[PDB]
């Protein structure tokens, strides 16, 4: 039970960068997953890293535009998307990847709470 | 026949780990802040 | 790379009924499935992981199952606090694809 | 016939343990090295009964309080017992110099002969 | 599951095993049952008993572990005593929990190794007389009475007197 | 070298229960064995438990009438026999199962001292 | 290298392995690639994550570890506090370094055991259908399409339907 | 389930003689035997465990042996402090059965 | 005996082994002897030396571990110092004894694994050229001169040039 | 990096014994090797022990005349040669057997500094 | 028991040249070779151990090689601070035999 405390709510103009945090409660090395909740659309996993491999995997339609870094020192995942556009208006959810049967990979376990990121004028 | 005691009762046991209370008078095990040090002693239950 | 086709798209029911949500996958994902209920305006949260195991602190009325390209999620009975959309995830190979969403609404 | 089969012992037990490669794994037999039970009362240690100061401080009986003169005047003890923040301690108010040192010393006594000089 | 016998190529345990750990199931003509493997389970029980008793007895015993009390002017002494007690407790918790976890793993793969070593022991005794199947089971080619079990669990399974029978059953036509 | 200190000597009427202790000196998880020394007869093992299995095995002519429990917390073995009868008059010996080569099972190692239990009028 | 798979009879690793740890290289007719073994690498990653997170979380947290200061008349107190701090640090350094080293070894032979268990798993699935060679590789006697990989990585490699083909290829003349 | 038939039943000897105590078992108990001497009016105590090993703090004059259904215990020489009855135990399978008792008495 | 080579299927050691640990006994026609396996024993000796030296050197060194003295009015201080010294000693005794025991076990099954890995190494090099027997020994089917040993202990035992000879000796009639 | 501090310089009459130390800086259990630097001649390894085996191996032309002992307690290697003779005039070098890749055996790693031992009149 | 025959016996060169030192062994010593440079009037010290590895704190201009009965040591270039005699050791079997010594001197 890691109390994930994501960043606040922010808005920015199209064609810029975003910074959404996933500050956890205790030191943890389970994977990180990020998902988009666009209004009216379903969930879809964008990117994520595994602190074991260290490689940063991404969706095949998103790579390059989005980068994920999570320093093992603080175990806080960072969320960067370059060249923001309007239809990316959504709320962002961060997963810590930890169920009751220990830290298992390929699941979501506990979830974040949500960060409102709306791109408009 | 208690061999050691805590403020909230006597630990009649003679095992090295207790979480009842830090204050332990007697030849008493050392306090542990955990709640379950259950060591396996057999197989895995796969029926 | 693998699409999670939810089936049926959307139905409605009442308190204490029999409903089945089927997740269909093109490629075989073994048994690394999930089952997320998403309350409207709330953080999503899973029910069944690895297609058989049950998450802690969850009513036993949910029972997942199936493996390969055919899966299932058999709810024993419906209560007024578990009406939402349902998603199935694959994690056998990257990328991780969610589902469409099967809502249940008061009949 | 034929078909010998090596195997291992399973049973209806439901005990679960935690390992360094997996958490909450079900086993057949286990043992709880942790102690989480007690008698809930006070009794003898090393074979000698501990001192009993009912609603009395260590100063309350070491310096004989009129309210604490009903003590069980025994001879030896393994550890003294004080009520948490007892009311009738030092009847006259003041500062007990080196009180904590005296308490640490008087914790155990093998022979306690109440004399008068 | 380092050696990969238990939960590896022996999928599930047996509920009827009540006398010993690493038993058998001889579904032969004369009958059946769950006769244990007395040598291996006795040695294994001995080993776990040594492990647990070493965990208990090596912990030395002293007559006090109680933090003393201090008045309102020895806050240095009270904080120092709290630091000593809390550091001792922290070291003991880390060491004890990492132990419990680590030799839990050692106990699991030790049981795994016992089932393994038993499996290769029987396989070496039988060589190619009995074919292997999944779940760690076996299939004797020759006709096999109860004396098989006597020789198998005493280790005196003489290969040659059953060799040619297996050779015939290899193809059987 | 665990100094076993069994209970004292006691007598009871036929058709009742008995309580013979096997209080040890240090925490130990080796097996427990109990044996009857009836005057003029030889030793015979009645019952016993293994703190590893936890099951309580018994002689095939004694099960039910006799029960053995030894809480792992105190490692003190208890001796109960229901429906006492006269010919069970004997002295009782408790074994801790510990030789020089570590705690080995299937042996007796060190022994108790004896508890006189005579059933008569 | 206790089990002797990694740096044992599998001489070198693969640079192209990017998706999983314990992959394959199916140089079959239809193509090639470095498809991972999802079950084994997922379980292994799970295990190492449990190991590391247990190392982190079991360490309890308290609000101070700072040695206090003392004037020129409490040299006893200053030396005692230095002794406590230095002894705690010495115990922590010994324990932490011996841990780091010991479960470094456990991690190495656990990866060794994973590669091992995978190797005997494939060998048992194939039995004598595919001959063994050095480097932990294999050589299927029968014609082998992509469905082989489907059955091999799902564990459902049915021996009999490819048995006779291998029997023919055993001598081939 | 297995009976430990001591043989011979009872003999007598003197200080420094040759005596053999044979334990016979119906079923083969491998090598999990024991050898207890029982002083009259004293706690019993073993000499040889696992049919070959020697207990610590025991004179080397006792040497066990044999395996299967035939066992032995070869005393090198008799001293006036080791005259008692002798029992053999089986522990290969439960229940654990003791023996009859072979006494040695001053000739 | 986790891997079950030493005291497992190799019943007894050799008294004549004086140069190395994991030797051989080549009772061939040209002669005999106890030539060691230089690579394996050198690596093993290296490993145990790293283990022991890590146990020594990781222990940090400081110029005092002596409990100070106190008069009859600092019984708090004397009892606290005794508690610190006794707790440090208790932690050190538990840790050191559990270490000594635990890596004694690790040393035993590491030697077991070395003998094991050597056994499967030779078995893989020979495949079916030489049949296996008990005690971890071997039986070459082909005529075998000293060059066998050269190839076996250098790992360059080329199977094919001795293959057909073994094939003939398989039945010999 | 173990700072080996060998003994000083000494001279003795032919037909006697010699004592050259190899006092190290820290406790170590790697092997010990000794080599002779006779003026005008090359290096040659005389004897040595492995603290793992404990056996003392020697050159086949030197055994008996030379003995090496190194108590594991102090890890200080001792150098004894009986029946000294004139042509053994040389400087003596002691090796601790420790490279960068841990304590490896069959190498020399770090070396001593030299002890002048000249046998003459 | 095995003699380390250095070859060539002795040559001379200048700063930044190509020189090869060959160590020849009668019996095959696998790859447990060494390569010691010995400054005149200084403690000897190795360069290459196990015939391939490079000692820490050594210029990369030295590269050993070869295995069995033929070995080598290929210096990339000569600098004025590494002119000395060179020895090769065998440690595959005892006794440990050093070499003859190949000196390099200013041309
Ligand atoms: C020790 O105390 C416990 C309290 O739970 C009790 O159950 C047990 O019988 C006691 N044992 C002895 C030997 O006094
Ligand atoms: C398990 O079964 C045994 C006998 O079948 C019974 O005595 C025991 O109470 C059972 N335990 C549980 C938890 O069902």
């Amino acid at each position: 039970e890691v109390q994930l405390v994501q960043s606040g709510a922010e808005v920015k103009k199209p064609g810029s960068s975003v910074r959404v945090s996933c500050k956890a409660s205790g030191g943890t090395f389970s994977a990180i997953s990020w998902v988009r909740q666009a209004p009216g659309q379903g969930l879809e996993w964008m990117g994520g890293i595994i602190p074991v491999f260290g490689t940063a995997n991404y969706a095949q339609k998103f790579q390059g535009r989005v980068t994920i870094t999570a320093d093992d020192s603080t175990s806080t995942a960072y969320m960067e998307v370059s060249s923001l556009r309007s239809d990316d208006t959504a709320v962002y959810y961060c997963a810590r990847e930890e169920t009751w049967k220990g830290a298992t990979i390929g699941v979501m376990g506990i979830w974040g709470q949500g960060t409102m990121v709306t791109v408009s004028s | 026949d208690a061999k050691c005691q805590t403020p909230q009762g006597a630990i009649n046991s003679s095992l090295p780990f207790q979480n009842v209370h830090p204050v332990t008078i007697g030849e008493c095990p050392k306090y542990v802040r955990s709640a379950k040090l259950r060591m396996v002693t057999g197989l895995r239950n796969i029926p | 790379d693998i699409q999670m086709t939810q089936s049926p798209s959307s139905l409605s029911a009442s308190v204490g009924d029999r409903v089945t949500i089927t997740c269909r996958a093109s490629q075989s994902i073994s048994s690394y499935l999930n089952w997320y209920q998403h309350k409207p305006g709330k953080a999503p949260k899973l029910l069944i992981f690895t297609a058989s195991n049950l998450q802690s602190g969850v009513p036993s009325r949910f029972s997942g199952g199936g493996s390969g390209t055919d899966f299932t999620l058999t709810i024993s009975s419906l209560q007024p606090e578990d009406f939402a959309t349902y998603y199935c995830q694959q994690s056998y190979t990257s990328p991780r694809t969610f589902g469409q969403g099967t809502k249940v609404e008061i009949k | 016939g034929d078909t010998i089969c090596i195997g291992y012992h399973a049973n209806n037990s439901t005990d679960t343990v935690d390992t360094v490669l997996e958490k909450n794994v079900t086993v057949t037999h286990s043992v709880n090295l942790l102690e989480d039970s007690h008698n809930g009362k006070l009794c003898r240690l090393k074979g000698i009964a501990p001192l009993q100061l009912g609603n009395c401080s260590v100063a309350g009986w070491i310096l004989g309080n009129p309210e604490c003169e009903l003590l069980i005047s025994r001879e030896s003890w393994s550890y003294i017992v004080e009520k948490p923040n007892p009311e009738n301690g030092t009847c006259y108010p003041g500062h007990f110099a080196d009180y904590e040192e005296l308490r640490e010393q008087l914790s155990s006594v093998s022979s306690f002969e109440r004399f008068e000089i | 599951g380092l050696f990969g016998a238990i939960a590896g190529f022996i999928e599930g345990g047996w509920t009827g095993m009540v006398d010993g750990w690493y038993g058998y199931h001889h579904q032969n003509e004369q009958g059946s049952g769950y006769a244990a493997d007395q040598k291996s389970t006795q040695n294994a029980i001995n080993g776990i008993t040594n492990k647990v008793n070493s965990v208990i007895e090596k912990m030395n015993t002293q007559f006090t572990a109680v933090g003393k009390e201090f008045n309102k002017l020895e806050r240095r002494m009270e904080n120092l005593n709290k630091k000593v007690d809390d550091g001792f407790i922290d070291i003991w918790t880390y060491n004890a929990e990492l132990l419990v976890l680590l030799e839990n793993e050692r106990t699991l793969d030790f049981h795994d190794s016992n089932v393994k070593n038993l499996y290769e022991k029987v396989k070496s005794q039988l060589k190619n007389n009995a074919k292997e199947i999944g779940n760690g089971c076996f299939e004797f080619y020759h006709k096999c009475n109860d004396e098989c079990m006597e020789s198998v669990k005493n280790g005196t399974y003489d290969y040659p007197k059953y060799s040619e029978e297996s050779k015939l059953n290899r193809e059987k036509i």
